[PDB]
């Protein structure tokens, strides 16, 4: 999904858990999505579908499109993963 | 008794009738009004009897007044007499067709009409176009339709028939049985020669650019005898 | 080579072309949001890599000389 934010015609924006890349992000945001789909490691597929899912090579990325000017918004998502009050606070942790 | 208003409606009748053969009786010949109501009452009291069908009625009304019993214009004036009367198999529609003979000269209401013909669709010449009806159905086709848009199973040369109407007498109309060849006669349609409608297949001015988008819609629908060639070229509205 | 791209001339001015004429010209790319909406109605969106394909196939189906679209084009919900 990550390839849309260089076309013309939208405004990317990114939420601020996965900013900035910390050592704590992946094991964080995995048991999260463990517990809300109520995955089960014990089956292949479930599994499956969590490794496809956060992919710690695009939430490295990010920062960096942040600081070349490709992403353009920041914002919380707000008690549904994300923080509402640390918007400001993790753009100039970012920066 | 419980009587609805049709009971009460067909009770005058019967007595009207019964007014009329009691005038009959008396030898006083009948009217207009007395010799419709008097077929209307027999044709009743028959099928109330329940030992006839709708079709013997309907040939046993014409034999009840002779040409003498009626007064001199009464025949002319009665074309039909339809009446609704309850069989044993329930209510059906009894209609008697010309009941009475003439025998005097007094047509109320007479035309007088010269002998000249009348020519219709005057200073329109027509051209001929062979049809034939490859389907399984009939088809029949009226005299104001736009010819280049009648049903898919027609087979004929649709390009010579754009823009163009049957030349008959206006109302009528020309049937095609299944398998049936014939020829038509057909002439411009006058006017504004604006067509919407019909099967969608112009819906704006007819000129010779309309013909080309129309031909292609018909050939893309599967109209039988459209020819246009490929390689078509779009235009910005179609 | 053309797509959403202008002559590069003042502002203003006009390049002629007489029957049987045969000239080269300058051409830059478009400016701004790079929005292009009327002129032919070939494009009436935003210029990108995926409505030139779109553009090449209504310009050859209405005959625009010199568009070279494939065969087994494959369309989309919005044409
Ligand atoms: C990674 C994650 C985290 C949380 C708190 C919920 C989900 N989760 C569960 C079901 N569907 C979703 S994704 C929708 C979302 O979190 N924002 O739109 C996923
Ligand atoms: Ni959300």
């Amino acid at each position: 999904i990550i390839k849309v934010a260089g076309e013309h015609n939208i405004l990317p924006a990114s939420t601020n858990p996965t900013i900035p890349f910390t050592v704590n992000t992946e094991a964080e945001h995995m048991d999260m999505l463990m517990v809300c789909h109520h995955l089960d490691k014990s089956i292949k597929e479930d599994v499956q579908f969590a490794d496809s899912r956060i992919r710690p090579q695009t939430i490295a990325a990010e920062d960096t499109l942040h600081d070349m000017g490709i992403f353009s918004i920041t914002s919380s998502d707000s008690q549904a993963m994300g923080r509402v009050g640390e918007v400001i606070t993790r753009t100039w942790q970012t920066a | 008794m419980k009587l609805t208003p049709k009971e009460l409606d067909k009770l005058m009748l019967h007595y009207a009738g019964e007014l009329a053969r009691k005038r009959k009786e008396k030898g006083i010949k009948l009217n207009y009004v007395e010799a419709v109501a008097l077929i209307s009452a027999h044709i009743m009291e028959e099928a109330r009897a329940g030992k006839k069908t709708a079709a013997e009625l309907m040939q046993e009304g014409r034999t009840l007044l002779k040409p003498d019993d009626v007064m001199d214009g009464v025949a002319s004036m009665i074309h039909e007499v339809g009446i609704e009367a309850m069989f044993p198999d329930g209510t059906k529609l009894v209609t008697v067709h010309t009941p009475i003979e003439a025998n005097g000269k007094l047509v109320p209401g007479e035309l007088f009409l010269k002998n000249e013909d009348i020519t219709i669709n005057e200073g329109k010449k027509a051209v001929s176009v062979k049809v034939k009806n490859v389907g399984d159905r009939p088809v029949q086709i009226g005299s104001h339709f736009h010819f280049f848009e009648v049903n898919r199973c027609l087979d004929f040369d649709r390009e010579k028939t754009f823009g163009k109407r049957l030349d008959i007498a206006s109302g009528t109309a020309v049937r095609f049985e299944p398998g049936e060849e014939k020829s038509v006669e057909l002439i411009d349609i006058g006017g504004n020669r604006r067509i919407f409608g019909f099967n969608a297949l112009v819906d704006r001015q007819a000129d010779n650019e309309s013909k080309k988008i129309a031909l292609h819609r018909a050939k893309e629908r599967g109209f039988h005898g459209t020819k246009s060639d490929d390689n078509y070229v779009k235009t910005i509205k179609e």
